[PDB]
């Protein structure tokens, strides 16, 4: 009714990529990154109040890997059906001329949780300064993801969010300008 | 810390309080020096739990558990502790204050006596043996401080289904006699020499 | 181009009236379809598709797994709540309230109240003209999650030329901006 | 990362199976017994063998009283220490995920205690599962000069006993040992027996007043009547002593009190 906490995880084959995160009312508390084997709080300030040992989640994912391979065989190898994402781009706050802001690429309502994403300024890919969330769950059991780009607003630049997904025939190219 | 509880072949009920709101509570027994045998665990949602001769109550209202052990054997003699992790906290288990339990056998056919035993070979330096006395007899410490007297202990002869109490008194004093080796409240019946 | 296979465990706790009532779900999803679940209000595992049957059947046969699952409501949910409560349940962030005129293609033709960077989600934005509430003639974006523990919304009034009043848990008295 | 921990639900193994990785837990604590001179460091190792621990726990216990938690060890890095509790009169090193080391830095007679470690299985999550080691029984003395191995004698049963109870009680006597580091076992005809034995639970100081007097322990083996009375039977009292290591300093005339087994023997008569 009023509050919901979900421990949400997945494992995906043959990509061999797993995730593990806690969610509060549709916001990430933290996740553990498998590669770096460390637990990452969504807000720095959370980590000062609570602890989580990453090696617990890593152990959980191993079992998830094990279990997925049972269900794949149990189903006679029936694949997931791709649901293409739904991209939309908006600003963190009202856009003032040359007052610092954040562009948000909002990637919604999709499965499986693999997505290639690129920011472009004036058609040129932006490597540095970028930030992202992991794959967040949904009640309909599709996935959700945020990409972020802080910027100085100006007449000069156009921006794009290029999103690739297996459900998409064509790479989705969502435009924003001042 | 340490409350003491003493009995025969009857039911033993032992209590264990704790300081914080809880998740898991685990009961342990310990003998002496080393030990530590995990017995049972009850969780903060459960009230009652049965396993073997053991039974656990939990009453989170009064932050208290009870351990009932039902057909008490001699080998139930131990310290009994219960340990608890606090909810919304760290992983740590903290140990409650404990109960020392003594289970004494039923000496149905007592024949209390003190016997003299000699070493071979050498020296000689003899021991006295107080034995076959009923479980209601306390053994006290030595009159002369250079005499040594152990506490009473139970022997189980499994092959005969027979239990006996015993205590040992010894000295390397030349004049040390078994006749008045004990001199500290015994049953006035014993065979001598 | 290769076929893909996906496995989502979801372990959820649903809190009511604080912690007074709690409902715990253990939910497993092969591809998109749910297969087996434990439901604290049911008391054992149930299959929801024929795939999940052997899992449900086998977990139900284990006294300890079942005892653990039934404990989660206290030993996991209520635990975790008390750990994160401070900075999640009691989190409160003031909105920043901007009003500017806008166009949709013509002066121009509508007013926008912009409310950004607030938490939690529940908010009441309303338009006023000369003390009277303008109930009809206004459109909204709805509530928008930014993904960083802030929400944002835009509530637009269409009248050609005013007060925006924003009520929210974070402030003891409603925020107004006048135009 | 601070104090309070978010729990996770441990992932179950599906039908299809089955226990898979671990499924069990023993921890080992070494050394089991220690004798050190006051002023020297003492080092205790806590190992998880079957499972993996992110976090281990050190408990101290004195003769009568209960188990005090002292520190929590964590893989990288800090040691916490319960309140409280002398903070850094010991060092804890946990950098192994399988091994945590408690080293007591200085060590004085007041530190003679029972120490025992436990480890949380990191797979457990919400059901917070931990396991204890056998323990370490440390005693520190002002001089290693004071260390004595047990003298052990076995006493043949009374002829009055057999006449009057139709039973035979042998008593064994381990005498004059320091420290309190023994385990007594009876052996009949090559095999050890528990099957009629009483060793008194704790020994007794032979000079009770004296701060570090020597100890004496007794045991009785009482089996049959006819059994004692055939000369083919071989009764043996065995006392395992734990004393100084080969790396310890020894300068006295008398034999080094190395860890050893001192034994006494008797024979059936008639
Ligand atoms: C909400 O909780 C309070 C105590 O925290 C309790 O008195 C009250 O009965 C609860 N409300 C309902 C709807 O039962
Ligand atoms: C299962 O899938 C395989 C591979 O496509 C196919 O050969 C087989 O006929 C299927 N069998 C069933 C039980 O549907």
């Amino acid at each position: 009714e009023e509050h919901v906490i979900i421990q949400a995880e997945f494992y995906l084959n043959p990509d061999q990529s797993g995730e593990f995160m806690f969610d509060f009312d549709g916001d990430e508390i933290f996740h553990v990154d498998m590669a770096k084997k460390e637990t990452v709080w969504r807000l720095e300030e959370f980590g000062r109040f609570a602890s989580f040992e990453a090696q617990g989640a890593l152990a959980n994912i191993a079992v998830d890997k094990a279990n997925l391979e049972i269900m794949t065989k149990r189903s006679n190898y029936t694949p997931i059906t791709n649901v293409p994402p739904e991209v939309t781009v908006l600003t963190n706050s009202p856009v003032e001329l040359r007052e610092p802001n954040v562009l948000i690429c909002f990637i919604d309502k999709f499965t499986p949780p693999v997505v290639n994403v690129t920011w472009l300024r004036n058609g040129k890919p932006v490597t540095t300064g970028v930030s992202e969330t992991v794959f967040l769950p949904r009640e309909d059991h599709l996935f959700r993801k945020f990409h972020y780009l802080p910027f100085l607003p100006s007449t000069e630049d156009v921006y794009d969010c290029r999103v690739e997904h297996w459900g998409l025939d064509e790479p989705l190219l969502k435009h924003w300008e001042f | 810390p340490q409350a003491l509880s003493i009995q025969e072949g009857e039911n033993a009920t032992m209590n264990c309080s704790y300081k914080t709101s809880i998740n898991n509570l685990q009961w342990y027994r310990q003998n002496s020096g080393r030990g530590l045998v995990h017995l049972i665990l009850i969780r903060s949602n459960e009230r009652e739990k049965h396993s073997g001769r053991l039974r656990v109550t939990l009453d989170t209202s009064k932050k208290s558990s009870s351990l009932l052990i039902t057909a008490s054997r001699a080998a139930d003699t131990a310290s009994y502790f219960c340990a608890t992790d606090t909810t919304s906290g760290t992983y740590k288990y903290i140990f409650g204050t404990g109960t020392r339990l003594k289970v004494l056998p039923n000496i149905q056919n007592p024949d209390p006596a003190v016997y003299q035993l000699r070493d071979s070979k050498s020296s000689d330096k003899s021991v006295c043996l107080f034995t076959d006395f009923d479980s209601q007899t306390n053994v006290s410490q030595s009159k002369d401080s250079d005499v040594y007297i152990t506490d009473k202990t139970v022997l189980d002869m499994r092959s005969m289904d027979f239990k006996s109490n015993s205590a040992v008194a010894w000295s390397n004093k030349s004049d040390f006699a078994c006749a008045n080796a004990f001199n500290n409240s015994i049953i006035p019946e014993d065979t001598f020499f | 181009t290769r076929p893909r296979f996906l496995w989502q465990p979801k372990r959820e706790c649903h809190f009511f009236n604080g912690t007074e009532r709690v409902r715990f779900l253990d939910r497993y999803f092969y591809n998109q379809e749910e297969s087996v679940r434990f439901d604290s209000d049911v008391g054992e595992f149930r299959a929801v598709t024929e795939l999940g049957r052997p899992d449900a059947e086998y977990w139900n046969s284990q006294k300890d797994i079942l005892e653990q699952a039934r404990a989660a409501v206290d030993t996991y949910c209520r635990h975790n709540y008390g750990v994160v409560e401070s900075f999640t349940v009691q989190r409160r962030v003031q909105p920043k309230v901007t009003v500017y005129p806008s166009k949709t293609q013509p002066h121009h033709n509508l007013l926008v109240c912009s409310v950004s960077g607030f938490y939690p989600g529940s908010i009441e934005v309303r338009w006023f003209l000369n003390g009277q509430e303008e109930k009809a003639g206004m459109v909204s974006t709805g509530l928008i999650q930014n993904g960083d523990w802030t929400f944002q919304t835009l509530v637009m009034l269409e009248t050609v030329p005013y007060t925006c009043q924003v009520e929210h848990p974070s402030v003891t008295s409603p925020l107004t901006v006048e135009w | 990362m601070d104090f309070a921990r978010v729990h996770f639900i441990s992932a179950l193994h599906g039908s299809g199976g089955g226990s898979g990785g671990g499924g069990g837990a023993v921890v080992s604590q070494h050394p089991s017994w220690v004798i050190s001179k006051s002023g020297t460091s003492v080092k205790i190792e806590c190992r998880s063998l079957d499972f993996q621990a992110t976090t281990m726990f050190w408990y101290r216990q004195f003769p009568k009283q209960s188990l005090m938690l002292m520190a929590t060890s964590n893989e990288g890095s800090k040691a916490t220490y319960e309140q409280g509790v002398e903070k850094d009169k010991f060092l804890i090193n946990h950098a192994s995920l399988t091994l945590s080391t408690l080293t007591v830095t200085s060590a004085h007679p007041e530190d003679s205690s029972f120490y025992i470690c436990s480890a949380r299985d990191l797979t457990s999550g919400a059901n917070n599962e931990q396991f204890f080691g056998p323990g370490t029984r440390l005693t520190v003395t002002e001089d290693l000069k004071n260390v004595f191995p047990p003298e052990v004698a076995v006493f043949e049963p009374s002829e009055a006993e057999i006449s009057h109870t139709q039973k035979a009680t042998l008593v064994c006597l381990a005498t004059g040992f320091y420290p309190d580091h023994v385990e007594l076992s009876w052996w009949v005809n090559g095999k050890e027996v528990h099957s009629g034995v009483s060793t008194d639970p704790q020994p007794l100081k032979e000079q009770p007043a004296l701060n570090d007097s020597r100890y004496s322990l007794s045991s009785r083996l009482r089996v049959s009547a006819t059994f004692w009375q055939n000369p083919r039977n071989h009764f043996r009292c065995q006392v395992q002593f734990y004393g100084l290591s080969e790396n310890d300093e020894w300068t006295q005339d008398r034999a080094k009190p190395v860890t050893q087994i001192v034994s006494a023997e008797a024979w059936g008569r008639s």
